[PDB]
């Protein structure tokens, strides 16, 4: 239909086209994982293995955009790209325009804004990824704010992303009521990345491998990608259930 | 679908029908490989003889780029040709400015940007090639390859056209017997047998074979096309071994 | 298939082939007859001088492009122009700034480009004429087909428009013989007659119709014709 | 869980310290946590199977436990870890936590011991769902008799119950029937006639007409005698009874088949007088069985 | 479906009715239902904010954004337009009235640029028009306490009482039964959170209902005190706490 | 003879699930009667043709011994009434 591909209001009111944003951003499968310590935020993405015609740890899904902030990506990657720039650009003007790091809350807001105007620009197909920001912020400390295919954009405690997020949102959300805060325990930044891990592991039923991950960790002033040896580290005790 | 009968527009697919398309005429072209060793790369391609009255080595479809970046492209010929000559563009500009050749990664970013926007664009084509890329800058050697999709990632081995699927399976030998990747010199003769085998899937057209390298230990990190006695010396071994 | 897909450049087919390249490439075959070869020291072009009518006069389609530089069409007249004076273009430039003739390889890369922008592009015209250009630099004598798709190629020899299986034959045959010759402009003139009669339903051979051009390492771009090309027909 | 040459050096190793077994046998004498130790570590290997060959090592071990009454306690501790931490595949590791069960039965080490290590076995034990269920069925049995003597027969009645509405294809059918028909029985001794009654209604009937079933098609019907009969339903009575005497081996004896027609013409005067009486009563009177009984007739 | 004039917002419909703003007005419906009462002494505006996911923090989601700090806005509608729309608010009157006229706007005036803006996302062709309604509720000096709705068409309308969303026919009247102008500001946001109250009672704790008032002055929020003359923020937003309080007032 | 429930694979999960809604309202309405809800009729299955749901059918009729009528309609498809109406 003619009403499926115009890119101003549908008959309904509610665009087709931002459903189909939607069905996008789950072809290429990545569970990823995103909570909030106590002092650290944890991101977690498969890194898959693919043939060795291509290297494995090249394949990421885990960006540093600029200093404490990291983006997970979900959803095609020559898109996950063509946004990557627009962001990265973002946090560099605003520090020469403001003289002080740009907070996370802000850049989220600029990219919902940029994202309504894909729809009100007629040549242009609306971007069909999923931006997941994740940071030590300046005020606020631990901080997650998904943002939409479409634009909707909102902060979390704890998020999954995936086709199989439901699962791991359980976990998660009995979890946060046992311990009855809204941080993972311990202080120690090493051993959320370690319930990380394993509640990963639970919910989705598969062991992964350091293969099979990628741990980006935020401390104070950077954002930073662990070795692949690192992760093994905490895997190790876990790995034999 | 009228998706297809409009660029750019959100499939519910998630992929517009042109782009798919585009990606499959890179298959209509010829069989092109590359090879990643341990201190260069090795690019190689099957160029159809397509008559007598055709030039030897004059149409040549290895072209440089800036004066480390040895590039190759398969499909449309016209489509790759003018993007070969919008990277040297690109590349010029990173030189001026920073004073420095261009990374391979940075160049294969900067690449990205210009094919995404021209297919979330209506007004412009979908481009429809697949490039091999790469040579030994700053961090040495690299081997990328660049889909018409605009996804990049770093390589060991590329392989596309037809007979791909030949080149696949004996670029897997080459791991196992070295996961440094085999020796520059060497890897010339292995490179040759993989064209050759794979240009029996395209035997219907006579070929020539045309190979060559940008490798610090033999070439000083700059590019150049591997001709003369290593190039003739190089069809031999391959016909020695598929007799 | 009239409209819908593969009705405009940026519409794919499923298969993604563009039926409106093989119309451009009818538009050729419904061109005039031209045949090119060389040898490493000259490069001949005879085309044949279309007219409609007796009063009308024998009209040119080689056309001189630069001293050293000159082209003939097959294909649609529109086209070739705005082609044409944009070789013209490029050559002055390189002579003004960077002092050398523009070789002639190197102008082709160009040209493919301009091709392919107009297949990119919303609109416009894909140019829907091939053009055999000949020219002189100091890698001496070259012959390029520009096909409709963009595509430049070295070619000892080829012929484009009407009919082209009889002088595709010829040459063949004296591949061999027209690029041993060299230090004699006369049998490369002679050889290039020859061929061109074989494509020919022997609509003419009249001196008043076949106007031969030679550009290499001794001739300039000169255009023969009447007598001059009487010695040879 | 990547990498292939851990699965084949984990083998060969248990092969070694299998042979080394009677070391690890004579260091629990001096000190039980040595002898645990060197095996708790072959089978925490990375790769999951790692308790397969692992677990002959631990075969031996898990008879040294039970056999002494003070190590039968360090026993009940560790295959509850093992348990939590994942399973590591349910098959593995579980044949030898069914041994543990199927041993205490045998041990005969004192009842005091007996009770104390069933209460620690079956509630970790309840998460599986396979081989392992059947045996903890067959090892809650051992609680279900020792409260049976004791006012606790409530309470152990429902954890059995409870166990059998599950439904099991693990079990042969001969199986099933026997421990919902002991149900049946703590339900008597309980007084609700209605959960006994509700049990029944799933065992089919059916079943027991099979000639393997001779001996449970008797018990059933005499079980079902007894939840009419408090209530007075004397009509259900008669209908049973019936059926015992159609039961072959009743049927050929004389004086199988006495007492039990005898006890029939009871129980249809017993009924009020009508219509269901009179269809029922002439049957016995076609029969020559009953006439060959006087005081009856 | 519809005609390819109706879908052009460069073509005179066929009823010269769009097909579009009709679209827009099928998306206020949807979404939450929000409403306004005018006060004697004040306004109150009130709505329900969307659960979303239960991670999902609520307190991020607003649907109340102050454009001045004596002129708050409320929507029914999307995410996205509204803020986009936001922005263009507060920058096209800062221009034309902030640095000539160095003051804050008439509430009437700033209704107007509002409109606007609106206006220009219909004009123009291939511009869809703003997926939001608003109701801007604000106070200025010159023409006291004032209520307002703007249409993503760009006509606007003053009110005694709106609502609008789902529940919009629900509210209009229970407002109408139980209140009129001339009654006090005290009563009408005990009211205002009864009419809410039929909308939803699975939950209307204050965590997931947004109210405030535009009101008297704070002289406290003025931020740089010892300087009476300056008006005071007419908006304040009342807290989850201060929601409660007002729930056993009720 | 009964399907095989060990030769049903990857849908193991599927006959278990099952009986809960066929096997206890089938064996005695009496006790859903008693719960206090109609006794359910009507259960419909779907999945994509080749996973064996007329073979789930199948494996659980076995198990409880009950009667069994499996009928196709795509072998007797009409338009009108004809030789349907004497079938069914
Ligand atoms: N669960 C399964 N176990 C074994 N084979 C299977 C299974 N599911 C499908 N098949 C095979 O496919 C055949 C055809 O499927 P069929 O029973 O006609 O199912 P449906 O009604 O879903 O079309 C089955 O008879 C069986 O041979
Ligand atoms: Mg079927």
């Amino acid at each position: 239909g003619y009403d499926r591909h115009i890119t101003i209001f549908s008959p309904e009111g509610r665009l087709y086209q931002v459903e189909y944003a939607f069905k996008a951003t789950n072809q290429t499968n990545i569970n990823s994982l995103a909570v909030r310590g106590k002092d650290c935020t944890v991101v977690i993405s498969q890194k898959k293995v693919p043939d060795k015609l291509l290297d494995p740890t090249t394949v990421s899904y885990i960006f540093c955009i600029s200093r404490t902030i990291g983006m997970v990506v979900n959803g095609p990657i020559p898109d996950a790209r063509n946004a990557a720039l627009r962001a990265k650009a973002e946090a560099a003007e605003f520090r020469y325009k403001y003289g002080y790091d740009m907070p996370c809350d802000v850049l989220a807001k600029r990219m919902a804004n940029l994202s309504q105007i894909y729809t009100q620009r007629a040549y242009m197909r609306p971007l069909g990824v999923i931006l997941t920001f994740v940071s030590v912020d300046e005020e606020l400390g631990p901080s997650i704010y998904k943002t939409d295919p479409a634009g909707y954009y909102v902060g979390y405690k704890a998020t999954a992303t995936g086709p199989k997020q439901q699962e791991i949102t359980t976990n998660l959300e009995n979890h946060f009521k046992k311990s009855k805060i809204d941080h993972i325990n311990e202080e120690s930044w090493e051993k959320v990345v370690e319930f990380a891990i394993t509640h990963m592991i639970d919910a989705l039923g598969t062991e992964f491998s350091k293969n099979d991950l990628e741990v980006g960790v935020a401390t104070k002033d950077k954002f930073f990608t662990l070795s692949a040896e690192n992760i093994e580290e905490r895997l190790v005790a876990i790995a034999e259930q | 679908t009228g998706y297809d009968l409009s660029n750019s527009v959100f499939s519910p697919d998630g992929r517009n029908f042109q782009v798919e398309y585009a990606v499959k005429a890179v298959e209509n072209g010829t069989t092109s490989i590359g090879i990643k060793c341990n201190d260069g790369v090795v690019f190689a391609v099957e160029k159809l003889i397509t008559s007598k009255l055709l030039v030897p080595q004059k149409n040549v479809k290895i072209q440089v780029v800036d004066r480390h970046i040895g590039c190759v492209y398969s499909g449309l010929i016209p489509d790759g040709r003018h993007l070969v000559n919008r990277g040297r563009e690109e590349a010029a500009s990173f030189k001026k400015l920073y004073k420095t050749p261009i990374p391979i990664p940075a160049f294969a970013d900067r690449l990205g940007q210009y094919v995404q926007a021209h297919t979330l664009y209506n007004s412009v084509r979908p481009f429809g090639v697949s490039t091999i890329f790469g040579g030994v800058d700053k961090n040495g050697a690299h081997l990328y390859m660049l889909e018409p999709s605009g996804s990049y990632w770093g390589y060991k081995g590329a392989a596309t056209g037809k007979g791909r699927q030949s080149a696949k399976a004996e670029l897997e030998k080459l791991v196992d017997h070295h996961p440094e990747g085999l020796s520059a010199r060497e890897a010339v003769k292995q490179a040759a047998k993989i064209i050759y085998l794979a240009h029996e899937d395209n035997k219907e057209k006579d070929f020539e074979l045309e190979i060559s390298w940008c490798s610090l230990s033999e070439t000083n990190g700059l590019h150049k096309f591997v001709k003369g006695d290593l190039l003739q010396e190089a069809i031999d071994f391959a016909q020695k071994e598929i007799n | 298939f009239r409209n819908n897909y593969d009705g405009d450049t940026v519409t794919f087919s499923p298969t993604g082939r563009l039926f409106q390249v093989e119309y451009a490439l009818e538009a050729i075959k419904q061109g005039s007859v031209t045949v090119g070869l060389r040898s490493n020291t000259h490069a001949v072009l005879v085309a044949l001088k279309r007219n409609a009518d007796e009063l009308s006069s024998y009209q040119k389609k080689i056309i001189k492009c630069d001293e050293h530089m000159g082209l003939s069409l097959a294909g649609l007249a529109p086209d070739a122009r705005v082609l044409s004076n944009y070789l013209r273009q490029q050559c002055n430039y390189s002579s003004l700034v960077f002092n050398r003739k523009l070789a002639v390889e190197r102008a082709g890369h160009l040209l493919c480009d301009k091709a392919q922008k107009n297949t990119q592009s919303y609109g416009g015209r894909p140019y829907g004429v091939g053009l055999l250009i000949i020219g002189y630099d100091k890698s001496g004598a070259h012959l390029l087909e520009f096909q409709p798709s963009g595509n430049v190629t070295e070619l000892y020899g080829t012929a484009i428009g009407a009919r082209s299986q009889g002088a595709k034959t010829y040459l063949e045959r004296t591949l061999d013989t027209f690029i041993k010759i060299d230090g004699n402009p006369d049998e490369l003139i002679k050889a290039g007659v020859e061929a061109i009669s074989q494509s020919l339903r022997d609509e003419s051979l009249t001196v008043d119709n076949l106007s031969i051009a030679i550009v290499g390492k001794d001739t300039p771009f000169t255009i023969y014709d009447g007598e001059a090309v009487a010695k040879y027909i | 869980m990547s990498r292939d040459a851990p699965i084949k050096a984990d083998k060969d190793y248990s092969q070694i310290l299998k042979e080394e077994f009677p070391k690890i046998d004579s260091l629990a004498q001096n000190d039980c946590n040595s002898a645990l130790d060197q095996l708790l570590v072959l089978e925490k290997k990375t790769r999951q199977a790692s308790d397969l060959a692992s677990s002959k090592e631990v075969l031996a071990k898990i008879v040294d436990l039970l056999a002494s009454r003070n190590k039968w306690d360090d026993l009940n501790e560790q295959l509850t870890l093992l348990s939590k931490k994942h399973g590591q595949l349910k098959l593995s590791i579980q044949y030898m936590i069914q041994k543990v069960m199927e041993y205490l039965k045998s041990s005969k080490s004192l009842d005091l011991n007996t009770r104390i290590s069933v209460i620690e076995t079956i509630r970790v034990v309840t998460e599986n769902k396979i081989f392992v269920e059947v045996e903890r069925a067959r090892v809650t049995k051992d609680l279900v008799e020792i409260k049976k003597e004791e006012g606790k027969i409530d309470e152990a009645a429902d954890i059995l119950c409870e166990l059998q509405v599950e439904t099991y294809g693990s079990m042969e059918m001969s199986e099933k029937i026997q421990f919902i028909l002991e149900q049946m029985e703590l339900s008597i001794l309980k007084g609700d006639y209605s959960q006994a009654t509700v049990l029944s209604r799933k065992i089919l009937k059916k079943t027991f007409k099979n000639p393997k079933y001779e001996s449970l098609k008797l018990e059933y019907y005499n079980l079902l005698v007894k939840i009419s009969l408090h209530k007075r339903e004397y009509l259900e009575v008669a209908q049973y009874l019936q059926e015992i005497y159609q039961t072959d081996a009743i049927k050929s004896d004389e004086a199988k088949w006495k007492p039990v027609l005898s006890h029939i013409v009871y129980f249809l005067v017993l009924s009020p007088y009508g219509n269901l009486q009179n269809d029922l009563i002439h049957k016995i009177q076609n029969d020559n069985n009953l006439k060959k009984l006087e005081s009856q007739e | 479906m519809t005609d390819r004039y109706s879908f052009s917002l460069t073509t005179f419909s066929p009823s010269g009715k769009l097909g579009q703003i009709d679209y827009a007005l099928t998306a206020v419906k949807q979404g939450v239902t929000s409403l306004g009462i005018k006060a004697t002494n004040g306004v109150v505006i009130a709505t329900e904010k969307k659960s979303s996911s239960p991670l999902a923090m609520s307190e991020t989601l607003s649907k109340v954004s102050l454009l001045t700090p004596d002129i708050g806005a409320v929507y029914s509608g999307m995410g996205p337009d509204y803020r986009v729309l936001v922005d263009k608010s507060r920058k096209v009157a800062h221009t034309s009235y902030k640095r000539i006229y160095g003051e804050y706007p008439p509430t009437k005036l700033l209704v107007s640029e509002v409109a606007k803006i609106m206006q220009e996302a219909t004009q123009s062709g291939g511009v869809r028009p703003f997926g939001v309604s608003l109701l801007i509720a604000g106070h200025d000096e010159f023409n006291g306490f004032s209520l307002y709705q703007v249409d993503p068409s760009g006509s606007y309308f003053p009110w005694k009482a709106t609502a609008i969303g789902k529940g919009s026919v629900a509210a209009k009247t229970f407002l109408e039964k139980r209140w009129n102008d001339e009654l006090e500001l005290e009563d009408a946001i005990h009211i205002a959170l009864l009419t809410l109250k039929e909308s939803v009672e699975g939950e209307f704790n204050g965590d997931t209902i947004e109210l405030a008032i535009i009101g008297d002055e704070n002289p406290d929020l003025l931020g740089y005190t010892g300087i009476p003359t300056d008006k005071g923020p007419r908006f304040r937003k009342l807290t989850s706490q201060e929601i409660n309080d007002r729930l056993e007032a009720l | 003879g009964e399907i095989t429930f060990d030769g049903i694979g990857g849908l193991t999960e599927q006959i278990r699930e099952l009986r809960e809604v066929i096997e206890l309202p089938l064996k005695n309405p009496e006790i859903f009667q008693r719960v206090g809800i109609k006794p359910p009729k009507g259960v419909l299955l779907y999945g994509p043709p080749g996973t064996g749901k007329t073979l789930l059918a199948k494996a659980v009729a076995a198990t409880i011994g009950a009667n069994f009528i499996f009928s196709p309609a795509s072998g007797i498809v009409d338009k009108y009434i004809g030789e349907s109406a004497r079938i069914i």
